[PDB]
């Protein structure tokens, strides 16, 4: 029952049996949101005029208004060495793979 | 300009009413900035159902 | 139990007491996002890298990584008219402001 | 190019397996095209997980 927040998540291709596509890298440290999204907002989850204004009304009434989600607000990105279709060794920049903070939307 | 966000760090983070109304306080020193930011109206009327929830006098 | 979908959510500034600074417009139609975010996502989803990671692992283990939520990925502005601290009118476009589509992040 | 956003759209939208095997072959009648993009592999992986799941022979 904590504040939204980000948490140790580790990626692991290999448990995916993406070890048959993918080169390098086999593992990453991922991360994950989860947290509690109530009235009011701290001032690092940096939210959305909306996500402020469902809050707002979730703390009045809970009943015609649930509360926002705790998702990633910021990510980066990393790095992939795979073999593709064509049999082509590709160094692909993939965005939105790390979270790198939490907030409420 | 408007630091509301320091009081959402503050009062956030910290039986009685004697910490509500700091939190009144900790956002009317500032009952002029933020005139635009929703972030102020909502705390203002969220403080204002907080003081008819708890029963403070 | 279904899908992550866009809902109705009316928003009436009467109701908030605010009323002492918003002129127009008194309410207005702004969506709010809910439901399942499970293994497979939907194209109409259109998630981030990381999304379709965190869902995958989610269906593979529950227990080791939680389900992905159901948030807002596109929000249009609208346009309000109020008073700021110097007395003075304002016609301002506040963005994110209208749940446009649903997505799992 | 790629297009298994659509079997992510038809078998996600329809006690045995007959419907399962059917998205094996969705995912496979474009067995080359998406070698690349992440819900393709997801996709394919998650069949094999639900494949030994409901015991399908």
């Amino acid at each position: 029952k904590a504040r939204c927040s980000r948490k140790a998540l580790h990626v692991n291709f290999k448990d995916m049996g993406w070890d048959d596509w993918i080169i390098a890298p086999l593992e990453y440290e991922a991360f994950h949101c989860e947290g509690l999204c109530e009235f009011p907002l701290r001032s690092h989850l940096e939210p959305t005029n909306h996500a402020v204004i469902q809050t707002l009304m979730n703390s009045m009434d809970p009943e015609s208004t649930p509360p926002t989600c705790c998702v990633p607000t910021r990510l980066s990105p990393i790095s992939i060495l795979f073999i593709d279709s064509a049999n082509n060794v590709v160094y692909k920049q993939y965005e939105d793979m790390v979270v790198e903070s939490c907030g409420c939307r | 300009p408007c630091k509301i966000l320091k009081c959402n760090s503050e009062f956030w983070s910290a039986e009685f009413c004697a910490a509500l109304r700091s939190y009144a306080l900790c956002t009317r020193r500032t009952a002029r900035t933020c005139r635009g930011d929703l972030a102020y109206h909502s705390a203002v009327h969220g403080i204002e159902d907080l003081m008819s929830q708890h029963n403070c006098s």
